[PDB]
């Protein structure tokens, strides 16, 4: 319950600007159909069905020490949120329905009052709230009216809007998976075992023609816009050089020749020879991670291979 | 329609004028006369004239049709057949021909509309074909430049009056000797 957003060249987070929120509500993802109904047929076809948008609410109210600051305090909110420059938006729970605790009244352990006039049931560290899960969201404002209830207590509706692709980026790559140098951003939402080297975290691979990865995300990365990111040292030469992959289709990088100790680049849809001067002719072909196992297979036996990507949820 | 191919207007061949029943009440009008031709008899000059008569008085019925599979099966649409349509509240009864039929078929084969047209297949078809007929002409041909067009024409017709000056002193120095 305090609606983090990152922007492009800052961190924010609204209940730091003394702006509670009632809740937050994460619709599910507009399908979009594509279907076709045969003439006289009890039956119609699907040309096709796919994911859209994926709407957030989040009512937030405030409270102020005087009917003036109300407005400042609103025109705040606008500057501080209402944005068309893509933001990631991090969702915040709680862990429990906090309780004031027990005291004594004998003049002392009198209680403590929040920089807005509220009661501060957070008397410990281990009180304030979290991010609940490991990942964000790219996120876009829609329209608001501003109800003043009475006194200095008035209500907000935001109505937030995906940007790009209806799913939940999770933050940081698989390589921070693969070095726990970074801390945080691993929540338990995704099942991941704690054998760090091991199987189903490793994504750093050498000296194999076949090999075996977990893609920890329920929603599949087919699509190019997430941060799907391969580089591979080819361990030996070739004219030609083909991997296949499942849940997913073959690649072919034919009619160019290569060497051992060269390394591809391999981004979404775009192949970088050397790093630079992208030789992307060959096969024009992208693969996809959909979940779990997804094994693959080179053909000479790679020195390394390892590549980041992004995990998205649905 | 039986002047010579070199005359062109001096009316030799079957003179004639002729005219259709209906005449006498609407009267004088009549239509691009029957210029070209290397037709002898007479037989023919009035068949093919009374046809360019009454080809011109036009009258297409692009009426829709609806099958009826549960009954009046027997009615599957065929073009140049004969066909008796009677619409009361409009003064016909007479019988006329298809021209033009339009099926459409789901599957197995079973009908769904029948769209048709009698007599004449459109006035709209008729346009649509003169315009295609027009821009395939053209386009299929070599000599049409678009900034001032008619030099092809011009030089040809030019040309041709000039060897036909030519010809003429031609005949005046041969029939000098």
């Amino acid at each position: 319950d305090i609606e983090l957003t990152k922007k492009d060249g800052t961190v924010i987070k609204l209940s730091e600007y003394g702006f509670i929120v009632n809740d937050i509500v994460i619709d599910s993802m507009q399908i979009n159909t594509k279907y076709q109904d045969k003439e006289n047929m009890n039956g119609r076809i699907l040309m096709g069905s796919n994911y859209i948008s994926r709407d957030i609410v989040v009512p937030c109210f405030c409270k102020v020490k005087n009917r003036s600051d109300i407005a400042y305090m609103r025109d705040m909110l606008y500057s501080l949120t209402t944005d068309i420059e893509p933001m990631y938006l991090r969702e915040i729970r709680r862990k429990e329905e906090l309780n004031y605790r027990f005291t004594q009244p004998t003049s002392d352990d009198y209680v403590k009052l929040d920089k807005n006039n509220f009661p501060d049931y957070e008397y410990s560290r281990h009180d304030q709230q979290i991010y609940v899960n490991g990942k964000q969201y790219k996120v876009i404002f829609n329209g608001v009216i501003n109800p003043k209830q009475k006194g200095n207590k008035v209500s907000f509706e935001l109505k937030f809007e995906t940007t790009e692709l209806p799913y939940g980026e999770s933050i940081g790559t698989s390589l921070e998976l693969e070095e726990n140098k970074k801390v945080g951003l691993w929540s338990f939402d995704f099942n991941i075992d704690w054998h760090a080297g091991g199987d189903k975290r490793k994504y750093t691979f050498e000296n194999l023609s076949k090999g075996t990865v977990y893609y920890h995300g329920s929603a599949p990365n087919d699509q190019f816009n997430m941060y799907k990111k391969i580089t591979i040292i080819l361990g030996e030469d070739t004219e030609s050089f083909v991997w296949n992959l499942t849940h997913a289709e073959i690649m072919k990088i034919e009619g160019i020749k290569l060497k051992a100790g060269d390394r591809i680049v391999y981004d979404s849809f775009r192949v970088y020879k050397n790093g630079v001067e992208i030789s992307t002719e060959t096969n024009i072909s992208q693969p996809k991670f959909k979940y779990g196992a997804n094994k693959f297979e080179f053909n000479q036996t790679v020195q390394k291979v390892q590549f980041d990507l992004k995990f998205y949820y649905k | 329609g039986n002047y010579s191919g070199e005359e062109t207007f001096e009316h030799a061949g079957l003179v004639m004028e002729a005219r259709s029943a209906l005449a006498e009440i609407y009267g004088d009008i009549h239509a691009e006369p029957f210029k070209d031709g290397k037709v002898t008899d007479q037989e023919t000059m009035d068949k093919e004239l009374q046809s360019r008569l009454k080809k011109s008085l036009k009258q297409s019925l692009s009426l829709d049709f609806l099958v009826l599979r549960e009954s009046y099966p027997e009615a599957d649409p065929q073009p140049g057949d004969i066909v008796q349509i009677k619409s009361t509240k409009l003064g016909l009864n007479d019988l006329v021909r298809i021209v033009q039929v339009k099926t459409i078929r789901g599957i197995n084969n079973v009908i769904v509309k029948q769209d048709v047209t009698l007599g004449e297949f459109n006035r709209e078809q008729r346009y649509m074909k003169k315009v295609n007929t027009a821009a395939n002409y053209v386009s299929g041909l070599n000599d049409v430049n678009l900034s001032n067009p008619s030099k092809a024409a011009e030089n040809l017709k030019s040309k041709v009056a000039s060897i036909a000056k030519s010809t003429l002193d031609l005949m005046s120095r041969t029939d000098l000797i």
